[PDB]
RNA sequence: UCGGAUCGCAGUCUGCAACUCGACUGCGUGAAGCUGGAAUCGCUAGUAAUCGCGGAUCAGCAUGCCGCGGUGAAUACGUUCC
RNA sequence: GCGGGGUGGAGCAGUUCGGUAGCUCGUCGGGCUCAUAACCCGAAGGUCGCAGGUUCAAAUCCUGCCCCCGCAA
RNA sequence: UGGUGGCGAUAGCGAAGAGGUCACACCCGUUCCCAUACCGAACACGGAAGUUAAGCUCUUCAGCGCCGAUGGUAGUCGGGGGUUUCCCCCUGUGAGAGUAGGACGCCGCCAA
RNA sequence: UGGGGCGGUCGCCUCCUAAAAGGUAACGGAGGCGCCCAAAGGUUCCCUCAGAAUGGUUGGAAAUCAUUCGCAGAGUGUAAAGGCACAAGGGAGCUUGACUGCGAGACCUACAAGUCGAGCAGGGACGAAAGUCGGGCUUAGUGAUCCGGUGGUUCCGCAUGGA
RNA sequence: AGUCUUGGAGGUAGAGCACUGAUUGGACUAGGGGCCGGUUACCGAAUUCAGUCAAACUCCGAAUGCCAAUGACU
């Protein structure tokens, strides 16, 4: 894969020189990318889960697992054990493949896109960006789609600090908002 | 950031669970297996005294094979330790799978120990 | 007025039933309890209702079980 | 709603066992393989009508 | 709506194959009531229906301002509800501007 | 009148009052205090009366700490009834004071004025008390 | 492709001046409305109904008012009843 | 402390057994009339004392809280 | 060093370091056994490209946690007394809290 | 039964009173029970919970994710107490041991009852094997005898065979 | 059976705040109401520091009493 081969050859040595680690093992890499579809309308609409799973299937290229509520909440009329969310864990090749498509195509196609925020790190070098519409993904056809659902995309890295993670994502090609 | 728990720490939990119901005795000792990245080891230990009766691994001079971290090597190891046990008058043993899934190499080592004539 | 209280169940005679150092025949109940106040040690079983009983004849021995827990054992007499 | 039942051995007919079941959860005649003392082996026992 | 028609939670969760033949018809009626419609075609609407259900249907249909087409051989039900007729005679359909009772 | 906002149990044993106060025997917050020499129950009514007496004399100058709180409930049966047929209904609230307990502390006034303020309060209380200073 | 309200935009004319508060035009927008409950009105022939035209007031502004013609009916048995 | 009541404006059901919030009168708008009444035609008016739970669904079942009425007091 | 045991965390947390030729790991793949409510993450099966960064092992530290006296005191057994919701004295016993201090593991077996 | 009456109570489980074994009363202080589960049982394997901070489309204090901290601050069908994180809590595969005959020996106990039980035999479930399994984390969820109903039966059958 | 010696089961007195409740003062406080979204020493959740308290609270925990064992003396 383009991005995967790029990281092993070019990015990894570059980051070793940047922060001057003692071992190559110390270079931050991306471990996994989890995409989460909070299906809160599963309480009201029964087939809400089926919509999110069909998008993730095409978007992630990997069968999602349906996540369920841990406890009941009165405000949302939610009972424990109800399917109210979809989740997919990308590792290894499939992670890079998706990240390549995401960066090269999806984020550009965002309506009035102005770069991803610099503040959206967890504090320990993990990035999470919120997609609002599924049209940006070229796999999703406009005609078949009924409802405009978004999603969360968490990039989990081995970077201890946000600085080191930000440097990693920048060289991978993350369009940061200047 | 993501701290990875050591596989060994997780393995020890499974092994402790096994050892709750299973322990080596003088008459019927415990054949414990350890499976590293490169080698595999078997000890026969009596737990009342904390003494290893017999042992065999892929580090012994008897074994001549290069890929020592595979099922073929494991079969030879189980066979060798089982032979030594019969020499030391050990017939019945309890298999301590050491927290590993009883499959692949550990299962192969177990099969070798039965053919050599350990009753378990 | 009149009281809304006044009930209680029969006492269940829980607690130790044999002493440390005492000889017991197999089967003897050693301790009755709810949950495991005391754990079964050597040659001691735990019945359905947490009762501890001697599996063999021998001397009862209550012993410290780690840091915060206790166990009772039966040790066969040195013939 | 939850009633007593008797399981008869399907080989010899003997009502060997009694138990309970919730009729709403298990409305159909339950079956269980249980030891029949007459036949001296485990056999399918079916709930009597 | 099912509850109003006398089908309670118990019967709702059961396979339709178990419902009585009139209970099955009350289920079909609910599928009609849940439609947001303008015309009612009732093909033998009085089979498998008890007095309370038939009476309630009769009251409701008399008030309905849309078009109703009903096939029934219960001439009383027809004569109460219908004001015009399409008669199938001699392989011809003729429309008559009169009540079922008057035509005969 | 002070009372807890809720309680685990409405009806408690009266208990016993042996030994000296477990803690609170020294003036800790204020400069001057009044110390119990005898065990007794102190009702919330008695605390209220004492507090008003001492605070009024100080003319709302300086702080008053109440070091005892009437947590213990006490019951009483209806007038003119016979014994038995259940424990009495909760009547009021008392604080259990043992010897040594500093009941009130005063700060922000002269010792001379403090002594008088605490003397007035002591006469509202059903126990003998001595004036104490912090160490 | 009925209906044209409302609204956006851009214009014309009058006038010192179209914000409150004008008429008209073009582009776009495209509402209620499927013949109307109780009840109630006009009309006996070139009338009703319907179609346009003109005039007074008036710089500008009418679905109103006052006139003009075009097409052009149904019905009156009768006085029981209001 | 011991019982009973809180459903459009008034008086009352429905509550046990969960399934479209109702009956009588009244109020409001429009007719008839010279005008008012009667009469005729429409409409509004309570989410069932209040606040939370349970349930697909609560006037109804549960939890607390506030009023009204009887006694004792 | 690696495995595997016993012993109350005096065995732990946290901090600062140091090590890997062999051994333990990380690490490199998914054809096969086997696998993930999805994911070769894990569990499996194979390999040896390079890393002591982590685990692991070895050091130093009393910062948190843990262990813990002696003395005193509360309580209390037995025997008395009083001003008796309680209090005091005598024989014996004797905490909790506080504290000196201990302690950054002690003892096995097998293999290399 | 602090006269009787009213009210309340009557059997069983849990706690406090109860005075550190057990037991212990009062019309003393608090609550529960007259079930529930065909999996919420057995076994084999795997597994951690609540909460908080930060990051995130709808999204809001609070739905789903992601990291860090985090001994149980959760959960354990059902009260309370005693237990439980080699789980007794969560998940998955196969199954019916929620077995038959029993039972050394113990607890409790006026009696009648109640409770625990290794181990033996029969025939099985799960597991590679060891092994575990005679319901459920433990302790409530129940009623003598007489008299009737039903099923089985190498028993009896009023001279004999039946009935 | 009494006493001495040894072992053990247990959670009371006392004590303690490590959990559960109650509670005082200070600090910090999210909000809440009353004022023109900005503030009041206006109700204030929670957090923290110190300080009380408990038959049905416990990180602890006696004295006695209780159950045994081995001798000795009686
Ligand atoms: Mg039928
Ligand atoms: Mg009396
Ligand atoms: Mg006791
Ligand atoms: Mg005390
Ligand atoms: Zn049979």
């Amino acid at each position: 894969n383009r991005l995967k081969e790029k990281y092993n050859k070019e990015i990894a040595p570059a980051l070793m020189t940047k922060f001057n680690y003692d071992s190559v093992m110390q270079v931050p890499k991306i471990e996994k990318i989890v995409i989460n579809m909070g299906v809160g309308d599963a309480v009201q609409n029964a087939k809400a889960i089926d919509s999110a799973v069909e998008e993730l299937t095409f978007i992630a290229g990997q069968k999602p697992v349906v996540t369920r509520a841990k406890k009941s909440i009165a405000g949302f009329r939610l009972r424990e054990g109800m399917p109210i969310g979809a989740k997919v864990t990308l590792r290894g090749e499939r992670m890079y493949d998706f990240l390549d498509k995401l960066i090269s195509v999806s984020l550009p196609r965002v309506r009035d896109f102005r770069g991803v925020s610099k503040k959206s790190f967890d504090g320990r070098g993990n990035y999470t960006l919120g997609i609002k519409e599924q049209l940006i993904f070229p796999e999703i056809d406009y005609d078949k789609v009924t409802k405009v659902r978004g999603m969360d995309i968490v990039i989990v890295t081995t970077a201890n600090t946000d600085e080191e993670a930000r440097e990693l994502l920048t060289q991978v090609g993350m369009p940061f908002q200047k | 950031m993501i701290t990875k728990t050591s596989k060994n720490a997780a393995r020890l939990k499974r092994h402790a669970r096994v050892r709750a119901k299973l322990s080596g005795t003088a008459e019927r000792p415990r054949l414990n297996v350890f499976r590293s990245n490169k080698h595999i080891y078997a000890q026969i230990i009596d737990d009342v005294n904390g003494v290893t009766l017999a042992s065999a691994s892929t580090l012994d001079k008897d074994l001549n094979v290069e890929s020592t971290g595979d099922t073929s090597a494991a079969t030879k190891v189980g066979e060798l330790v089982a032979k030594r046990a019969a020499e030391k008058g050990i017939s019945d043993v309890v298999f301590d799978r050491g927290g590993y899934l009883y499959h692949g190499r550990v299962k192969a080592l177990a099969d070798a120990a039965r053919e050599a004539g350990l009753k378990f | 007025g009149s009281t809304k209280n006044g009930r209680d169940s029969e006492a269940k005679r829980l607690g130790a039933k044999r002493a440390d150092g005492q000889f017991v025949t197999g089967g003897s109940i050693l301790y009755r309890q709810r949950g495991t106040k005391i754990y079964p040690g050597e040659n001691v079983g735990r019945g359905g209702d947490d009762t501890l009983f001697a599996k063999i004849d021998g001397t009862v021995k209550f012993e410290r079980f780690g840091r915060d827990r206790k166990k009772v054992s039966v040790y066969p007499v040195a013939q | 709603m939850r009633v007593n039942i008797t399981l008869a051995c399907t080989e010899c007919g003997e009502r060997n066992y009694i138990s309970k079941k919730n009729k709403r959860n298990n409305p159909d005649r339950v079956e269980f393989k249980k030891y029949c003392p007459r036949d001296k082996k485990s056999t399918l026992h079916r709930e009597t009508k | 709506l099912l509850a109003n028609l006398g089908l309670k939670e118990q019967l709702i969760t059961k396979p339709i194959g178990t419902l009585s033949l009139g209970e099955r018809t009350r289920v079909k009626l609910v599928d009609m009531l849940m439609k947001e419609y303008d015309v009612l075609i009732l093909d033998q609407p009085t089979n498998h229906l008890d007095l309370p259900s038939r009476e309630q249907l009769e009251q409701t249909l008399s008030e309905f301002t849309g078009t109703i087409i009903t096939v029934s051989h219960d001439h009383y039900f027809l004569n109460k509800l219908c004001d015009r007729l399409l008669v199938f005679e001699n392989q011809q359909i003729k429309r008559f501007e009169m009540k079922p009772q008057e035509y005969l | 009148m002070l009372l807890p906002k809720r309680v685990k149990y409405r009806r408690e044993h009266r208990g016993k009052m042996r030994g000296r106060a477990k803690g609170g025997t020294e003036v800790h917050f204020g400069e001057f205090g009044i110390q119990a020499l005898e065990a007794s129950w102190i009702t919330n009514r008695q605390i209220e009366a004492a507090r008003i007496a001492m605070t009024r004399y100080m003319k709302r100058g300086g702080k008053v700490w109440i070091k005892i709180f009437p947590s213990k409930p006490y019951t009483a049966k209806p007038l003119e009834v016979r014994m038995g047929s259940g424990k009495g209904a909760p009547e009021g609230w008392v604080a259990v004071v043992k010897p040594g307990k500093v009941l009130f502390e005063i700060s922000g006034v002269s010792e001379e004025v403090a002594r008088e303020a605490l003397r007035l309060a002591s006469h509202k209380l059903p126990i003998k008390t001595k004036f104490v200073k912090r160490e």
